[PDB]
C-alpha cells in the first residue's frame, strides 16, 4: 500500500492506496516508484495539499480502508502510537519530520484513519495535519501554525 | 447612378456600399470580426468556468457522475469507469 | 448637402441584427461572476 | 437446480432453477442437457446478459430460493470458497476459467447469491463479474478489465 516518491533516485515522500485512490502529497517532487502508479493520471487538489488517480483494477486488492470512526485513544503509524482526543491527532515532538507527508494512520484494524500532511509544534507534543474522512467525504484538519512535511 | 437599395433582409444591405462607400464595409467587417472574438472568448471562458465547476468533483469518488445528469455535457462525458 | 458620417436609420432592422449579438456574451460573464461567487462560498465553508 | 448447457456435446456453461424462473447466461452456447428445460421458450435480456423462461410445474419444487443477504465473508462455489469483501467477490487466480459461467455462488444454508459471468484478473486474486440480486432486483457487478468466461 505504501510506495515511495524518488526524486533524482533520491526518496522525496510517499505514496498511499488508500480507498480506490491512489495518493500522494502534492508538495512531494519526484515520480512514484513503481511503473503501474508512475504512468497514471493524477488530479492536483491545492486546497487539501493532495493529489489522487485512481488504483489499477490489478492493485485494488492492495489499498488500504479507509474510515470515518475514530474514537479518542490511540492509533497507529510508522514512528508508534499518535493519539486522537479533542479532534485532534497528536504526536510526541520530534517523532515526525519534513519527509514523513503521506504516511497513513492506521487504527488496530488496518483501517486508514487519516494522512499526515505536516505538524504544528505546540511543545511536548505535536497536532498533526491531516487528511481525514467524514461522514463520507474526505476533509483536511490543519493545527494552527502547522509545519507542512 | 449605382441604386442603394434597403433590403432585405441584408442583401440590399451591401448595395449600399456603392452610395457615399471605399470604405464603410471593410470597418463593419472588423466590427464584426470583433464580435466574433468577443463570442470566442466567452466560450473559452466557459469552458474554463466548467472545469472551475468540474474540479473539486474531480477528487474523488461516488458523487457524480450524478452531477453528470445535471451538466454541461463536460460532467456528462467524465461520468467514464 | 448631407453627405455626413452616420450611423443612421438602415436603422430599426439594422438594430434587429445588432441586439441578437453580445447579449450571450454578456450571459457567460454573469455566469462566470456567479460560479466565482459560489466557490468563494465554498472556500468559506471549508 | 443446476443443469449444464451443452454445444456440441461439450459443456459451456450452466443453468439454474432460482425462483420460479429458469436462468442461464445469454453469452453461454448450447441448450440445456434435460429434455424438459430444452423445450422451453426463453426471454432473452442483453441488458442483463441474462435469459430466463419458466420452470414447468413437475420441476418447481427443484428450484433454489436466492438472497440479496450477503455479508462480508467467504462463500462456497464449485470450485471452491469464493470471498466477499467490498462489494467485491473474488478467488485464487487459476481457480475459475473460461466455461464456468453460470455456476452459482451459494452461501453456507445454500441460497444463491450470486451467478458468475466471468473474472477480471488483477494478480494473486480474480475480481468476479457476477449477475446479484439487489433489494428485490437483479444487478450485474463487473470488475473493471472483466473476461467473460
Amino acid at each position: 500500500c505504501i510506495f515511495e516518491v524518488k526524486h533524482e533516485g533520491k526518496v522525496m515522500g510517499y505514496a498511499c492506496l488508500v480507498g480506490d485512490k491512489v495518493m500522494k502529497p502534492a508538495h512531494v517532487k519526484g515520480t512514484i516508484d513503481n511503473a503501474d502508479l508512475a504512468k497514471l493520471a493524477f488530479k492536483r487538489s491545492s486546497k487539501y495539499d493532495l493529489e489522487c488517480a485512481q488504483i489499477p483494477v490489478h492493485m485494488k486488492s492492495d489499498a488500504s480502508k479507509f474510515t470515518h470512526e475514530k474514537p479518542e485513544g490511540y492509533y497507529n503509524w510508522h514512528h508508534g502510537a499518535v493519539q486522537y482526543s479533542g479532534g485532534r491527532f497528536t504526536i510526541p515532538t520530534g517523532a515526525g519530520k519534513p519527509g514523513d507527508s503521506g504516511r497513513p494512520i492506521f487504527d488496530n484494524k488496518g483501517r486508514v484513519v487519516a494522512i499526515v500532511l505536516g505538524g504544528a509544534n505546540e511543545g511536548a507534543r505535536t497536532a498533526l495535519s491531516v487528511v481525514t474522512w467524514n461522514k463520507d467525504i474526505v476533509t483536511k484538519i490543519t493545527p494552527e501554525g502547522a509545519e507542512e512535511w | 447612378s449605382t441604386n442603394g437599395t434597403a433590403h432585405g433582409h441584408p442583401h440590399e444591405i451591401i448595395l449600399y456600399y456603392y452610395e457615399l462607400y471605399p470604405t464603410m464595409t471593410v470597418v463593419i467587417v472588423s466590427v464584426a470580426s470583433f464580435v466574433l472574438l468577443s463570442m470566442v472568448g466567452t466560450a473559452v471562458g466557459m469552458c474554463v468556468c466548467a472545469r472551475r465547476r468540474c474540479i473539486t468533483p474531480y477528487e474523488l469518488t461516488p458523487g457524480a457522475t450524478v452531477p453528470f445528469l445535471l451538466s454541461l455535457l463536460c460532467c456528462v462525458r467524465t461520468t467514464k469507469a | 448637402h448631407t453627405t455626413l458620417g452616420v450611423q443612421d436609420i438602415s436603422t430599426t432592422a439594422m438594430s434587429w441584427v445588432q441586439k441578437i449579438t453580445g447579449g450571450v456574451g454578456l450571459i457567460v460573464a454573469v455566469a462566470a461572476l456567479i460560479l466565482i461567487v459560489v466557490l468563494c462560498v465554498s472556500f468559506s465553508r471549508h
